[PDB]
Order: structure tokens, then sequence, then C-alpha cells
RNA sequence: UAGCGGCGAGCGAACGGGGAGCAGCCCAGAGCCUGAAUCAGUGUGUGUGUUAGUGGAAGCGUCUGGAAAGGCGCGCGAUACAGGGUGACAGCCCCGUACACAAAAAUGCACAUGCUGUGAGCUCGAUGAGUAGGGCGGGACACGUGGUAUCCUGUCUGAAUAUGGGGGGACCAUCCUCCAAGGCUAAAUACUCCUGACUGACCGAUAGUGAACCAGUACCGUGAGGGAAAGGCGAAAAGAACCCCGGCGAGGGGAGUGAAAAAGAACCUGAAACCGUGUACGUACAAGCAGUGGGAGCACAGACUGUGUGACUGCGUACCUUUUGUAUAAUGGGUCAGCGACUUAUAUUCUGUAGCAAGGUUAACCGAAUAGGGGAGCCGAAGGGAAACCGAGUCUUAACU
RNA sequence: GCUUGACUGCGAGCGUGACGGCGCGAGCAGGUGCGAAAGCAGGUCAUAGUGAUCCGGUGGUUCUGAAUGGAAGGGCCAUC
């Protein structure tokens, strides 16, 4: 282990294509960009979602729906999470001194995704129907 | 994991973890090579036909005159024109995840214990601060191209070393990959490597 | 600097569990009374977004 | 990182013009010609390998039909008779024992014609 | 992201969070007590810079060499082995460097102090009208007039005034929050004509500034303006006394200097194109991309093979580009030398690779600084729906086989 | 002759398109018409009779509603 020994591991670092430096390189004359067209240039090439002319799919196709300002702030909770925060009452405010849910965060749902061994409080929050009998069977309690 | 000492030839114990891990070379690398970028300084610029000092006037004609078609006096393919790709100063610092670093710190530590490169001693301070007395001890302690390591901060220590350029003395904290592989031997005081063991986990 | 989404694209698509798009059938806006009901209720429900045209509409939304 | 190229490049031109020692005006004396020449003379010299192998051969049938006509034999016919005869000599060591070895070919000749008839 | 947008191309917040820095005051006014805090100018004293400076360690012998600083021996200094010179590469030869000192005078910044102006605290008040709103036309807000809140005003109007008024994104009610139409205010922020120190995986004379050089010069232009080229003898001029040819030339040959003048000022090296002198071989009956395969002879070098030439002979219409297709009579190149074109930054995706792994990682910033802190955030572990909402399901539908 | 199947929600599975799309479809749920009944009917013997998106208009709505309650505006469904 000296400054002249270390050595990458094989398939670390690659080689960097140079384009234009001659026949046996490969990338030769043109580069890798064929014979003269709009591509060819440099600064050559279409944006995005460009069809020839013909109207884009993100045109062709209808606007659809609207944003809701309360998903924003609505969030969900995992089992693993209900065992994240500390001590035995989840509310909103345990949970983001936890930093589970994000600050501006009104409202949480508990899923069942995961699992709570250890028995919890969830006050105040909506929990869905596997995940409130998967507490209640940790030995859990939930209350509004 | 067992180091016995040089000055007490009384062992002692540390972490398996941090003293006795395996020799990762690719993460090493990784993070000795950072460590060089990081060093390096990256101040240059050249001048692109932008900014190359000339008026912006076409010097002769687009047609007629016969000589090949020309734009700016200012062009790259022309003497004293631009730089096609002129430099600006940049930034050659490559992030290193603080896991990936501590690896890489432990595994150059193995490999010093492993190579009998670590010598471990129960205090090396020096009386005065006189650069003949500290060559004296490394001397006697056999050293010549040699980091020495030690926990609490010594003015005569520093002192004394400034002047030998094999010789490096430094705090436990401000421990760097490139310093150990480098120096030919390391001498840690027992507080300074108590104080690495705390330091990596 | 960060890439920039074509709002238009945002708007008429949503990604799906696996990574596809979820789309709204044209030509149920106008002139609906010469299309036949079966016609319409077919086109009513979302669609995916096919394998040719994928490759555009991920090039459009780069952070969907 | 400003790698200046003179060194490499004048090697370079260098080596190429050694190869093109011999040849008349700039091609031996004017880089661009001089490089043309050479690939020229290459692609000539691996046509020639080929076209060497063609020509020895052609050298060789034309001196046994030669000779073997001298012994009152066509070149086919001979050949044939020495294929009949299951005589594996090669037409270079028939062309050589020709021209430096007249009672060998004779020889050969006879038991040619004698297995042909 | 939300939004804006021929809802195209594009533009693009705020709320809220983490940091840097954090300083609050005065007049619309008079009574009291009243030189009371603060601020500014101005003298004086102290401290610390700045504008000259002082000291600053320790090496000789030998070999090669023009010369030692190099090789080989043996020593010494180091809070000084930064750096630069000196006849080749010097810790100890010189200048410095670490470190310790220094100002008659002028002056920056601190306090301390004197003088001048300046006015603190209490009670009672008062609380910015052609203004806020409005109509018309524009503009600014991410916001293009749209359902458009808010800000500014060219034009025409025009309130209430704390029993009051503004805002909370058309608008109304409730609730909350603030007090416009008068001012001042350090810090964190921006920049470098200029001064000093230091640094560079920055250039090294076609590069780096246009300008290493008497360069914004020569030169060009009526003018605004444009705008070059051009560095190197030697360690030291020791820069060639004297003689000779020559026009009391130029130029050269000796001589001398020097380590070297094929280092002589047209000066380090001294490539290529291009032009010569000499020698070997070939060539004046022979038709073309000038080579290549075969190949005689001749010359040379060694003891037959190497080298040089190439009579004669088979085959053989350059290169690039562009094209269905070029020997093409299609393009480009007189040649040489130097330079001349897939880069950089930031986002995003995929591949490899390393770390950790249901977790991964920090950004600004702080920091005896590439450490460590900082988890604000971001991505992932759950989706469905336009959404409310539901949730390993969900949407569709009255309900789904 | 009697009628409104010129239905509503869906739809196994196919065809045809680079895609936008376009076409055929038994069967299921609801509710109907003709038939004594088996059955047939989701327009017409079939193949032309057509126009994406945007931006609006009209009606409905168990979605949303920028402090709160509404409303505006937006969404969804039908349609121009
Ligand atoms: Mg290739
Ligand atoms: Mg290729
Ligand atoms: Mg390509
Ligand atoms: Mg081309
Ligand atoms: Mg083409
Ligand atoms: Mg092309
Ligand atoms: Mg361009
Ligand atoms: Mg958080
Ligand atoms: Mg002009
Ligand atoms: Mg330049
Ligand atoms: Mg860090
Ligand atoms: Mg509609
Ligand atoms: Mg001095
Ligand atoms: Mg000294
Ligand atoms: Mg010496
Ligand atoms: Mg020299
Ligand atoms: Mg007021
Ligand atoms: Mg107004
Ligand atoms: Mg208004
Ligand atoms: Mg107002
Ligand atoms: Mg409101
Ligand atoms: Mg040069
Ligand atoms: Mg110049
Ligand atoms: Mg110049
Ligand atoms: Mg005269
Ligand atoms: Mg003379
Ligand atoms: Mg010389
Ligand atoms: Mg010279
Ligand atoms: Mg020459
Ligand atoms: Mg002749
Ligand atoms: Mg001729
Ligand atoms: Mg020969
Ligand atoms: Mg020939
Ligand atoms: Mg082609
Ligand atoms: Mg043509
Ligand atoms: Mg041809
Ligand atoms: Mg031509
Ligand atoms: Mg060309
Ligand atoms: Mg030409
Ligand atoms: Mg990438
Ligand atoms: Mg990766
Ligand atoms: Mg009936
Ligand atoms: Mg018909
Ligand atoms: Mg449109
Ligand atoms: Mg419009
Ligand atoms: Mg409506
Ligand atoms: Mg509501
Ligand atoms: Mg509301
Ligand atoms: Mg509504």
């Amino acid at each position: 282990m000296r400054l002249n020994t270390l050595s990458p591991a094989e398939g670390s670092k690659k080689a960097g294509k140079r384009l234009g430096r001659g026949i046996g390189s490969g990338l030769g004359k043109t580069g890798g960009r064929g014979h003269k067209g709009q591509k060819s240039r440099s600064g050559g090439g279409v944006r995005r979602g460009f069809e020839g002319g013909q109207m884009p799919l993100y045109r062709r196709l209808p606007k659809f729906g609207f944003t809701s300002r309360k998903a924003a702030i609505t969030a969900e909770v995992r089992l693993s999470d209900l065992a994240k925060v500390e001590g035995g009452v989840v509310d909103l405010n345990t949970l983001k001194a936890a930093n589970i849910i994000g600050i501006q965060i009104e409202f949480a749902k508990v899923i069942l995704a995961g699992e709570v061994t250890t028995p919890v409080t969830v006050r105040g929050l909506r929990v869905t129907k596997g995940a409130r009998a998967a507490i209640e069977a940790a030995g859990g309690k939930i209350e509004e | 994991m067992e180091l016995v000492l040089k000055d007490a030839q009384s062992a002692l114990t540390v972490s398996e973890t941090t003293f006795g891990r395996d020799f990762n070379e690719a993460l090493v690398h990784q993070v000795v090579v950072a460590y060089a970028a990081g060093a390096r300084q990256g101040t240059r610029a050249q001048k692109t036909r932008a900014e190359v000092t000339g008026s912006g006037k076409k010097p002769w004609r687009q047609k007629g005159t016969g000589r090949a078609r020309s734009g700016s006096i200012k062009s790259p393919i022309w003497r004293s024109g631009g730089v096609t790709f002129a430099a600006r100063p940049q930034d050659h610092s490559q992030k290193v995840n603080k896991k990936m670093y501590r690896g890489a710190l432990k595994s150059i530590l193995s490999e010093l214990v492993r190579q009998d490169r670590l010598i471990v001693v129960e205090k090396f301070s020096v009386e005065a601060p006189k650069t003949k007395l500290l060559a004296q001890k490394l001397k006697d302690m056999a050293l010549e191209d040699v980091l020495i390591i030690t926990g609490e901060l010594d003015e005569n220590l520093f002192l004394a070393a400034r002047n030998l350029h094999k010789v490096d003395v430094r705090d436990a904290t401000g421990i760097d990959p490139v310093s150990l592989i480098a120096f030919d031997k390391v001498v840690m005081t027992a507080d300074a490597v108590k104080q690495v063991e705390e330091m990596l986990a | 600097p960060k890439i920039k989404t074509v709002r238009g694209a945002a708007k008429r698509f949503k990604k799906t569990g696996k990574g596809g798009f979820k789309h709204k059938h044209a030509n149920l806006r106008h002139i609906l009374t010469k299309k036949a009901t079966k016609r319409k209720r077919h086109l009513r429900p979302k669609a995916m977004v096919s394998k040719g045209d994928l490759g555009l509409v991920i090039a459009c939304l780069p952070y969907a | 990182a400003r790698v200046k190229r003179g060194v490499i490049a004048r090697a370079r031109h260098k080596k190429i013009l050694k190869q093109a020692k011999g040849y008349y005006g700039a091609r031996s004396r004017v880089y661009r010609v001089a490089f043309q020449a050479v690939i020229k003379a290459g692609q000539y010299a691996y046509r020639d390998r080929r076209q060497r192998k063609r020509q020895f051969r052609q050298l060789w049938i034309a001196r046994i039909n030669a000779a073997a006509r001298q012994n009152g034999i066509s070149y086919s016919k001979f050949i044939n008779g020495l294929k009949k005869a299951s005589v594996e000599i090669d037409r270079k060591i028939l062309a050589d024992i020709a021209v430096f070895d007249k009672v060998a070919f004779t020889a050969l000749v006879e038991k040619a014609k004698a297995a042909l008839a």
C-alpha cells in the first residue's frame, strides 16, 4: 500500500469517447453523426416532443383533471413508522418530531404497510381497516 | 484487536472493525484520488473568440477576393484567435460519502498494523523545542520517514518537527488517508490511538 | 440548470405504478351526437401510453 | 495542459518519409505525396504476394512444357501421365529438374509415357 | 412544484424550513423637571498597526571537470530544508527564511480624557386628504384581463378618520391580523482602476495580455477607429591586438580569447520545405499514377550475405470529399513547419463500479478546516382516483360474473 | 300490425394502424319492445356522409373551494 500501488476496480473507470481522431479510432471523420443532415450540425436537433410537424402527442391528447391542494398537505404513515416515533402516542406533532411526516402536513393516515409489534396509541389520525386491526392485535389503541 | 507497544512492551486493546478489517483497495483508491482532486486549486483561464481583444468586423468581403471565407479575426482557426474551448476556473472537489471515507481510513489503518508500519508508544514528547533533539529521538527509535500522531497538541514537538521534511507531526483529529499512505512509518501515541478509535467507531 | 418540464405534457400525462403513463382519450370533446354511444363509452376510460410514444413522453416529463 | 505536438508530429512524418525512400521527386521528399505513395506500395505488395505465387507457377509450367516437348510430349499429356503413374513431384521441382538435370527429366518423361500408354 | 402561457415556444413563484447577520429610533408638541443617555466635530494621553530599517545559525577534504553547488569521505545548524543567485544540482558561499528588535515625523484604528454643539426621563396629548378608494388608458407583481386579488399612476373624480381604516388572491358575511397617505438607521451583500504578500495537475514567444522587445508603437484611415511583427553569444566581453587578399570596401583567411567561435554579434539547439558540391550506379530506339512482384549487371562493406543502383519483365488510371456511381475532364490542396474542430457547467436517465442498505445521503453554513458538526431537505420502502376519499387495494357502475 | 334496442353501465376475445386512433364482438347487470314460444333488437345489406388539441358556451354533479361559511373559478359527466 503505497501511493503508486493503488488501482481502481476493474470496470470502474471507462474510456471516454474522443470524436474525430482518425480512422482507426472508430469514431472517425464524422464522429458518429452520419452524413449531413440537421442532426449532423453543431447545435443540431429538434426539441423534445417534435414530430416533424405532426401535432405532437402532448398536444393531440386532451388535458385532464385538476391538482388538489389538500393532497399536498396529506401524508401516509406506515406501521414501521408507528415504531419509529418515540413514546407510545402518535400525534401529528410526535410524527413531525420523529421526522416521518412533513412539517406542513395537516393530515396523515396509517396504512397497513410493514408491521407493528409494540403497542402504540394512534390519536387523531385516520387509520385504514387493516392497519386498525393490526394495531389492535399488537395491543394498541386508536382514538379521535 | 491488540497492538503491543514499543516503549512499555504492554498490549493495547482496540476495535477489530477499526484496526483489523480487510483492505478494500477500490474504496481506498477512490478516497485518495478524491483527496488529491480536492487539494488541487484549479485557477486558470484562456480567452474565447469572444474575449480575445480585437474588432468584430469582417476581415474581407464574403465573395470575390477568392480568399477563403472569413468572418472574424478572432476565429479559433486563426493565429492569435481565441481558444476554441477556452478554460474557466473550475472546482475539482469530489464528494466522498462519510461512511466511504471512514471505511477507507479503517482499511488503511488495518493495512498499517498488518504491514508493521504502525508503531504505538505511550508518549512521544521532546523536552525542548529543538530539531536536534527530535532528530536524536527519531534515530534512537530507528526512524526516518515518519508521521508522528499525537493526542494532545504539543508545541515543542511541533516546532522541533517543522524543519524535518521526512517527519510530520499531526493531531489525531487531523489525520488524512494520503498522509498515512505516504509516510514510511506512523508512530501513534496511546492517547492518539484511543482518540482515533473513538473518532472512527 | 434544472431541466424544465413541458407543462402541457405534465397536464396531459400521469405516471402509474410501474412507470407507464395513463392518458385521456382524444375525440370525446365535441361533436358527439354523430359519434356512436359504444365508441364514446370506450373512449371515456383512461388509457396507457403505447410503446412507440413512451420515449417521447419520458423526454417531455423528466421529473414525472 | 497545453500538449505541444511538434516532436510527435515530426517523428511520425519522418517514419513515413523513410519508408518512402527511393521514390521519384516529391514522392520521396514531400510528406503528403510520400505518404500516398507508401500506402499505394503497401497495397501493391499485398496484391503481389498473391500474384507472385501465380507468376511462378506460370513460369514453371512454361519451362516444363518446353522440356517435355523436347522429349516429345506435350505438357498436358506429360502431367496426365505423371498423375496416372502416381508421381507427386510438384512442378517447381519438375521445372528445376528440367533446367539442371536432363537425364532425370527424360527418365520422368519416360515414366509418364509408359503410364499413359 | 403551484401557477402563467397563440395553455405553443417558453416563463416560473409564494407559504413554510435551515443558515449569515441581527438595532432600533425620531418628527407631525407642549407642560414639567432639564446640560441627564446618545451622536458629531475638536485638542491631549495610551495601545496597536502602516509609511525607512537592525541582527539573524552552521563545511571542509578528495575525484571528474573550463568551472563543483555533482561523485566519494568525514563533520556541524535547524522555532531557519520558503525562495532566489553564485562558472553543472549548495541547509552550512551570498541575499534571505524561522525568530527577536526598530520610528525623529506623518498618519489609520482602538480606548481614555477635555471642550463645543447635541439633547435623556415623566404626565398629558396628537397619530401624515386631493390621500385611500373609484372610472378610463398603460405598466409592475411568476400572474399575457382572465373569475384576478395586491402595487405604481397619465387622466377625470373622491371618503372615513380608532365609535375609524388596510389586508387575508373575484365578491359577501364572520373571525384574525395590522395602522397607509413623514423620515433616519450599522451588520451579513456586490465589485477591483489600484497597493502588498502568497498560490497554481495555468501559458512558455504562432502560446500567455493586442503588447516578455521603447506597443496601443510602426503602419492604415478625413475621422470614429483598426493595429502588427520583433525574446536567448558567453560563466565572464575575455566582443577578435597584429598580419594578409580586397576599394584606407563588403566579405574572407590566419593570429588571439574562450570549455566551445560549424558560441563571432546575420551569435544556444538549429528539423523540414527549398537550393548546391562530391562519389557510386542508372539513363540518349523509348510511350502513361512512376510503384510493386520477378530480376541481370555494376559499385561498396566485411566473410557468401548486408548496402546502394535497377537494364529487362508480369501487374498496376493519386488522395479527400460528395455521390446510384469518380482515373474521372466533379470539389479541395504549390510544398514544408507550427497552430486548427465533440468542450465546459448544471440538471436528468441508463451502464459499470465502491460504500451502506429498508434505508441511503446531506445543502447552505459552523469548523484547532478535504476531519467533525449540520438531516433543513431529497430519493425509496403503496398504490388507485380528476378529486374528496379509500388503501394492498382502488377506480368504473345502482352492482360488477 | 304493434313499437322506440336509433337503450344505460360494461365487456372475454379478435382485427387494423408508427401512433393519435378506427373496427368486429359473444356474454354479464339494469330496464324495455315485438313474439304464443324458441327467440330477435345496443340503428339502417356492408363498405363514404368527415375534423385532433386549445379556448370558450349550455345543463347536471355525493369532487374542489387560498383564514372560516358560502360563492367565483376549476374538475367530472352530457352536449354545442
Ligand atoms: Mg465504430
Ligand atoms: Mg465505422
Ligand atoms: Mg451517433
Ligand atoms: Mg461532410
Ligand atoms: Mg443525404
Ligand atoms: Mg443524419
Ligand atoms: Mg453554431
Ligand atoms: Mg424533516
Ligand atoms: Mg456593423
Ligand atoms: Mg490568444
Ligand atoms: Mg462533512
Ligand atoms: Mg366535455
Ligand atoms: Mg540585515
Ligand atoms: Mg545567515
Ligand atoms: Mg564538492
Ligand atoms: Mg552547463
Ligand atoms: Mg399614520
Ligand atoms: Mg389609487
Ligand atoms: Mg380595484
Ligand atoms: Mg390599499
Ligand atoms: Mg379569501
Ligand atoms: Mg522557440
Ligand atoms: Mg499578437
Ligand atoms: Mg508580439
Ligand atoms: Mg574610393
Ligand atoms: Mg573585416
Ligand atoms: Mg554553442
Ligand atoms: Mg546558431
Ligand atoms: Mg537543412
Ligand atoms: Mg539504350
Ligand atoms: Mg514520356
Ligand atoms: Mg545486391
Ligand atoms: Mg516494373
Ligand atoms: Mg452513399
Ligand atoms: Mg450525380
Ligand atoms: Mg474506376
Ligand atoms: Mg479532379
Ligand atoms: Mg475536398
Ligand atoms: Mg485547386
Ligand atoms: Mg450522466
Ligand atoms: Mg451508480
Ligand atoms: Mg308478450
Ligand atoms: Mg346502405
Ligand atoms: Mg393549440
Ligand atoms: Mg386563447
Ligand atoms: Mg359548466
Ligand atoms: Mg366545502
Ligand atoms: Mg374559504
Ligand atoms: Mg362550483
